[PDB]
């Protein structure tokens, strides 16, 4: 009973039900309220609020008697969202080095030439081929600060929460100089406006609109550059093909089969192997395969490298590594087992 | 005295008290409460109960009228925990070593041997595998191979049916995904093991409200904690299956799920210590072969195994003979198999 | 029955640029950039051949691009032919039997 005078006071002070906000009219506040589970309502305010900050995404404080609008926060928050070897794939850091690094130091070669400066990029490539990697390699030089976001950490259930989120972004981008927020999987994200009679995934709507609107037009960018990912530039909108904003598209694909023996040496150099060993028998072994199962090879010549007690890697760790994962791993083991070519 | 403070608290409480699930922290002690179906008023808490028990989002004490918070909430016996929470450890590590070989040494070295002595990763800097699917036919031994590393132990282990996870009520489910992580997060470095999560993809039911739109809740609950944040570490959990077409792939790629293991129905070779054990305990006319069982049945595996071996038993012992005659043997593998079609084809390599 | 008469109207072909018309869409692209007056927009127009105004674009941004790598001070006519260098966007070939 610590408290239990006063709580016997508050029994007359009680008010405020949940009720997110769907939209407004115009000229007057207005406003536009589903509770859960009834019905809509096109509501109006309680005169002792602020009426600005009762915007669209919201859950605001709502009378039982009169429905009229009390104090809002946001109720919906925080659990929301979730470099030595600079030099992977080679045509790629320069053209990184261009977009990002050439504006980034000066408005020499731009201005005076008469062009805009190019901010956003394109890339696109299979995954497990270092997106990663190039985008916080970029984090190097620029002071040292990197952001990372998926775009599905953005699939929660409220309206304009993931426009909120892009609010948080981009009022977390402008406090800090030259960052580097990255994003992935944009298709979800929304680049094609596909509609006809149903009113259903709109918050990724809302939310794709908010994205063009805070990400380039209205106080550009500065100090802020920030990657795209994705298998495809075939499902964007032609808004941010808008041909200042996103115009390089830097390629890549699978290794050629130096890049895999310049992993090898990566991912060789960051654990416990033997430094006698080579390499390039391994790559003629991986004519189709990522870093990222390189890494997988790494890890499995270390699972041999476990097996028997072994901190210094022999050549037939790997070798047995790659066979397990191309060709004991790849399906079971017997797509091999007939001469004919030898 | 404590009595009348004790009354006064309990006088608080207006005796129509309910339940309701909650958000996020007010930070002044002032909330607000959804009810199941959520009508949330800004609440007050009677101020000797411990609100600071609780982490964001649980289940609390409620009041009808004023729909103010009272009490925390019971540690409510859901029929998981008793499940969940595996008591003993229970038997069959190996009574019969010779029944698969080959992922014994794989199941040991991936799971006791990083688990159980963890220095290795200190000498050669790899990360730990977190989930493993063990998968193939059914009736192989991934039940009885999850059993046998469940006593052959030094960790807590955790056994989990994945229809347990299958509630009508609404966020019943995420709930017991939360309880559950709960239970694999404060024991030990613990062993958790998940089964039949292939019976959750092509599946609906009438207990049940909209259907697609029910469990892919409680799995994006389990994705958003079981390889999410809340740092990994060391908490070992197996996931088995038989079949692999209705796994969302995004369960199935790398940071929550490492290595793919399947189970090959065994050779001949090892058929005949499986037929042998299987017939250890009972007695048998030992002119029958059962290298004719061995070598019928093409993609046996040990239930069909256990169904024969004991139901030739069955039907010497029917007309309570001891020992079995060989078209007893005949009579049990045909009830097994409906319709033991493996003769020609083929039958004429030959 | 997409088109027939009323459906569409009418029935409007575009022509391929010409020359000039290719000269004109990569001076519009060049309208704000820094462009020395040692450029002949029929001659760089007429060299390139089979290119659509999706290649006007390309070649005219190439061209800033390609005098975008080394620091100069504007445009210059062997960037532009380098953007049509930019090897009519027909690729690649390996070759292979072709001797
Ligand atoms: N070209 C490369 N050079 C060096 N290391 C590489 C390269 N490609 C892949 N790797 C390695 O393999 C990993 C690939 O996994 P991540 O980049 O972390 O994830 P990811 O799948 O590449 O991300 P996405 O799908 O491309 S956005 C890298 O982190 C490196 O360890
Ligand atoms: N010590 C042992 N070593 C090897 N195999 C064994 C041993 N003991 C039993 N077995 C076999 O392992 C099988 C275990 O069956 P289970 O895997 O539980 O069948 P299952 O439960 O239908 O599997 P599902 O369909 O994925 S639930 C038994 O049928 C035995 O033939």
């Amino acid at each position: 009973a610590a408290d239990k005078q006063t709580l016997q006071s508050e029994q007359p002070l009680q008010v405020a039900r949940c009720t997110k906000i769907i939209n407004a009219d115009s000229e007057d506040p207005k406003y536009i309220i589903n509770v859960k589970q009834f019905a809509k309502f096109v509501v109006d305010l309680s005169d002792q609020v602020a009426p600005t900050d009762i915007e669209e995404g919201m859950r605001v404080g709502v009378d039982r008697n009169k429905y009229q609008i009390h104090i809002p926060l946001p109720p919906k928050i925080d659990p929301t969202v979730t470099y030595s070897d600079v030099g992977g794939c080679k045509e790629q850091i320069e053209k990184l080095r261009e977009v990002v690094e050439t504006p980034l130091l000066h408005p020499e070669r731009f201005v005076n030439l008469g062009i805009e400066p190019p901010k956003g990029v394109l890339l696109f490539g299979p995954p497990g081929t270092g997106k990663t990697l190039c985008a916080r390699a970029v984090a190097n030089r620029t002071d040292a600060c990197f952001i990372r976001v998926i775009g599905s950490e953005l699939v929660q259930k409220y309206v304009g929460e993931g426009a909120r989120m892009v609010r948080e972004l981009f009022e977390m981008a402008r406090t800090k100089k030259a960052c580097l927020i990255f994003f992935d999987e944009i298709d979800a994200i929304g680049g094609a406006r596909f509609d006809d009679g149903a009113g259903g995934d709109n918050e990724v709507q809302r939310t794709m609109l908010e994205l063009i609107n805070q990400l380039d037009g209205f106080d550009p960018r500065g100090n802020i550059k920030v990657l795209m990912a994705t298998n495809r530039p075939d499902t964007l909108d032609p808004a941010l093909m808008r041909p200042g904003r996103l115009d390089r598209k830097i390629e890549f694909s699978l290794p050629d089969l130096e890049g895999r023996t310049h992993i090898f040496k990566i991912h060789a150099r960051s654990m416990s192997v033997e430094r006698d060993i080579r390499f390039e028998l391994l790559a003629r072994l991986c004519p189709n395969s990522t870093g990222a199962e390189i890494r997988s090879v790494c890890t499995e010549a270390g699972m041999f490298a476990i097996r028997a007690r072994r901190k210094i890697a022999t050549e037939k760790d790997f070798l047995e590594a790659v066979n397990k994962v191309i060709k004991s791993y790849a399906k079971f083991s017997a797509t091999p087992r007939y001469m004919t070519y030898n | 005295k404590q009595e009348e403070e004790r009354s006064k608290v309990d006088d608080l409480r207006g005796t129509p008290m309910s339940v309701g699930t909650l958000e996020e922290i007010i930070d002044d002690n002032h909330a607000i409460v959804s009810t199941s179906v959520g009508s949330e008023h800004y609440v007050s808490i009677l101020s000797f109960v411990d609100k600071d028990l609780l982490e964001p989002g649980c289940s609390v004490l409620l009041n009808h009228k004023v729909h103010a918070v009272i009490g925390v909430l019971m540690d409510d016996t859901d029929p998981l925990v008793t499940v969940m929470k595996v008591e003993k450890a229970p038997q069959e590590t190996y009574a019969d070593i010779g029944g698969l070989d080959n992922q014994i040494q794989e199941i040991k070295e991936s799971v006791e041997l990083p688990l159980t002595h963890p220095e290795y990763y200190e000498e050669m800097g790899i990360k730990p595998p977190k989930g493993v699917i063990l998968y193939g036919p059914p009736g192989t031994g991934k039940t009885l191979l999850a059993k046998a590393v469940a006593n052959q132990t030094s960790a807590t282990f955790l056994r989990v049916v994945g229809s347990e996870l299958i509630q009508k009520y609404l966020g019943d489910g995420p709930k017991l995904v939360r309880e559950l992580f709960r239970v694999a997060e404060e024991h030990a470095p613990s062993i958790v093991f998940i089964d039949e999560i292939d019976a959750i993809g092509t599946k609906r039911y009438d207990s049940n409200s909209g259907g697609e739109r029910e469990i892919q809740r409680t799995m994006l609950e389990l994705l958003n904690q079981l390889d999410g944040f809340d740092s990994r570490g060391d908490v070992k959990v197996i996931m088995a299956t038989n079949r692999i077409e209705t796994l969302d792939p995004a369960l199935i790629r790398p940071g929550r799920i490492d290595r793919k293991i399947e189970f090959p129905l065994p050779d001949e070779k090892t058929k005949k210590r499986i037929f042998q054990i299987h017939t250890s305990r009972m007695t048998l006319a030992d002119d029958v072969t059962l290298d004719d069982l061995i070598m019928a049945k093409d993609d046996l595996s040990g239930a069909d195994i256990k169904a024969i071996c004991t139901e030739a038993g069955l039907m010497a012992l029917r007309e309570r003979r001891m020992k079995v005659t060989n078209e007893d043997f005949k009579k049990s593998k045909e009830n097994v198999l409906y319709k033991k079609q493996e003769g020609t084809p083929e039958g004429l390599y030959l | 029955a997409l088109l027939r008469s009323g459906r569409l109207d009418r029935k409007i072909e575009f022509p391929m640029p010409n020359e000039e018309a290719r000269a004109r869409i990569m001076q519009i692209h060049s309208r704000k950039m820094n462009v020395s007056p040692d450029v002949n927009y029929e001659e760089l127009a007429r060299c390139t051949d089979d290119f659509n105004g999706a290649q006007c674009k390309a070649v005219c941004v190439e061209a800033g691009m390609i005098a975008l790598r080394r620091g100069a001070t504007e445009l210059t006519h062997e960037d532009y032919m380098e953007g049509i260098l930019e090897v009519q966007a027909k690729k690649k070939a390996n070759l292979q039997y072709y001797a």
